[PDB]
This record gives C-alpha cells, sequence and structure tokens, in this order.
C-alpha cells in the first residue's frame, strides 16, 4: 500500500520489585523446589508479525470421505436441538465494549463507537438486506 | 574366626579370589597363595590387568576421638541449643543385579523442605589401577510399593549436578 515495510517489534515487561523482594523474603522460590518462575514476558525482535502469519503453510487442500461426513453431520446437529435461533432487527442487539477497534480502514476515522452510533436503525437493516443478496 | 562386618563387603558375582599383589587386604587374597596365614608367591598364576569388582559402603559406623576434629553425633542437649538448623532427611535405594549382587544403591533423597532430587545408579567400582567412581546397572526393589519407583530408572542425574544442586538448596534455605 504504502512504500516502505513496517517491522514491528514487541517490548519486554516490567517487574514489581517490591512483591519479588517479599516473595523471597517470606522464604520462597527455593532452589530445587516445585513452584518457581516460568512465566515471563518474552520479546520479539523485527520480522516476527511476518514469521507468525508465515504459519499458515500447514493449511492443505483436504478431500473428505463424503458419505461418513453426511452422516456425522446429522449426528452434530443432533447434538443441537435445545435451543432457538433466527434473525432479529437491529435494535435488539447487544454489544459490550462499544470501545474497541474498528478493523482496517476504518481504524483512521475513530472506534466502533462511531459507526455503531452514526448509522441509524434503518441502514443497518438495509445492510443486513443487501448482504442477503 | 572371624568377625566380619558388611563394611567394604566385595560384592561382585565373580568366584576368584584376589592375587597377592593387587589384593586390599588378606581376606581378599586367593587361597592358593595362603599357607598358613601368609601368602607365598607362586608365579604360575598371573595377575589379571582387568576386573571390575563393585565394592560395598554399607555400615560405616563411626565414633573416632581426636582434638582438633568435631564429633559429627550431638546429644539431646546440643541439638535442642541449635533448633532453627533441624532439617529432616531420608534415602529410598535399589539394588544391584548383573555385575554383582548384594547391596544398595540411593536412588532418591528427601527433605524437610518440599525438594526431592534422584540420581543415576554409580558405585564405586575398583580396578588394577585404582579405585573408579563409575556407572552400575542396577533394578528397584521388588517390593510392591516399590513399584512407583519403576519410572525413576530412567532419569538422571549425574552426580556432579545432583549435590551441586543440594549445596544450592541448603544454602537458600538456611543462610538468615
Ligand atoms: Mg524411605
Amino acid at each position: 500500500l504504502t512504500n516502505n515495510v513496517a517491522f514491528q517489534t514487541v517490548k519486554p515487561g516490567n517487574f514489581n520489585k517490591d512483591f519479588y523482594d517479599f516473595a523471597v523474603s517470606k522464604g520462597f522460590f527455593k532452589e530445587g523446589s516445585s513452584v518457581e518462575l516460568k512465566h515471563f514476558f518474552f520479546a520479539q525482535d523485527g520480522n516476527a508479525a511476518i514469521s507468525d502469519y508465515d504459519y499458515y503453510r500447514y493449511n492443505l487442500p483436504t478431500m473428505c470421505d463424503i458419505r461418513q461426513l453426511l452422516f456425522v453431520v446429522e449426528v452434530v446437529d443432533k447434538y443441537f436441538d435445545c435451543y432457538d435461533g433466527g434473525c432479529i432487527n437491529a435494535n435488539q442487539v447487544i454489544v459490550n465494549n462499544l470501545d474497541k477497534s474498528a478493523g482496517f480502514p476504518f481504524n483512521k476515522w475513530g472506534k466502533a463507537r462511531l459507526y455503531y452510533d452514526s448509522m441509524s436503525y434503518e441502514d443497518q437493516d438495509a445492510l443486513f438486506a443487501y448482504t442477503k443478496r | 574366626a572371624e568377625n566380619v562386618t558388611g563394611l567394604f563387603k566385595d560384592c561382585s558375582k565373580v568366584i576368584t579370589g584376589l592375587h597377592p599383589t593387587q589384593a586390599p587386604t588378606h581376606l581378599s587374597v586367593d587361597t592358593k597363595f595362603k599357607t598358613e596365614g601368609l601368602c607365598v608367591d607362586i608365579p604360575g598364576i598371573p595377575k589379571d590387568m582387568t576386573y571390575r569388582r563393585l565394592i560395598s559402603m554399607m555400615g560405616f559406623k563411626m565414633n573416632y576421638q581426636v582434638n582438633g576434629y568435631p564429633n559429627m553425633f550431638i546429644t539431646r542437649e546440643e541439638a535442642i541449643r541449635h533448633v532453627r538448623a533441624w532439617i529432616g532427611f531420608d534415602v529410598e535405594g535399589c539394588h544391584a543385579t548383573r555385575e554383582a549382587v548384594g547391596t544398595n544403591l540411593p536412588l532418591q533423597l528427601g527433605f524437610s523442605t518440599g525438594v526431592n532430587l534422584v540420581a543415576v545408579p554409580t558405585g564405586y567400582v575398583d580396578t588394577p589401577n585404582n579405585t573408579d567412581f563409575s556407572r552400575v546397572s542396577a533394578k528397584p526393589p521388588p517390593g510392591d510399593q516399590f513399584k512407583h519407583l519403576i519410572p525413576l530408572m530412567y532419569k538422571g542425574l549425574p552426580w556432579n549436578v545432583v549435590r551441586i544442586k543440594i549445596v544450592q538448596m541448603l544454602s537458600d534455605t538456611l543462610k538468615n
């Protein structure tokens, strides 16, 4: 999109020295003991994002045994017959935390509050009806 | 004759006694050279130049009395004055098998602190050159309640790591 690739890095964590001094004062963290420190804030260097996106190479085309699949789909469906679903109008959705990111390119002009707050119920129902075709 | 002790009981499976030279004591020499309390040089049979005899270290009972040395067992009053230094201790061992039989090898080490180390079976095998601290093959005790040790025959550790771990554990437990 733009003329230079961005390299994102991941900073290390922060240390709470008072609690560590407390815990060693009360006799924790002994050598050879069972409880210890195993959970840290690991840092990453430059080409971290792409080196993790590259992990999709384990996804390969897969052809399924169509008949046994057509049976197990019925059984799985039967595991799922105690609930109720169906479309609902715009004025019945429940959004917790209307203050998260809105994806790309929208995140250039505010959080999800903006778009969930600048489109009347008519526009939302019209958008649904549109994607239904 | 004679009262003896399990101390240094040569538990090797081999059947022949020792040649006078390269025998540690008198009892260990074979019977050929033995002619009334003395050994006689028979150049007929020569000396083996390779042999591995696993030695036992079972009952070591020290009550020595010297001046510049502090005795290693204390009474019931002095041990009371010196609490804050008490630490439990218990060991679970194994048995020697294919090259020698008769003794125990330590395998697990507990402490009053929750730590449990575990070592590899080693013993003090002697050799025509000298004594040698080397690996030995073993097997758990046949007691059924000891079956929870069968996995532990495939964990470490070389003793040169284990004793360092012990030193550091005791250090950071009793330094204050
Ligand atoms: Mg025990």
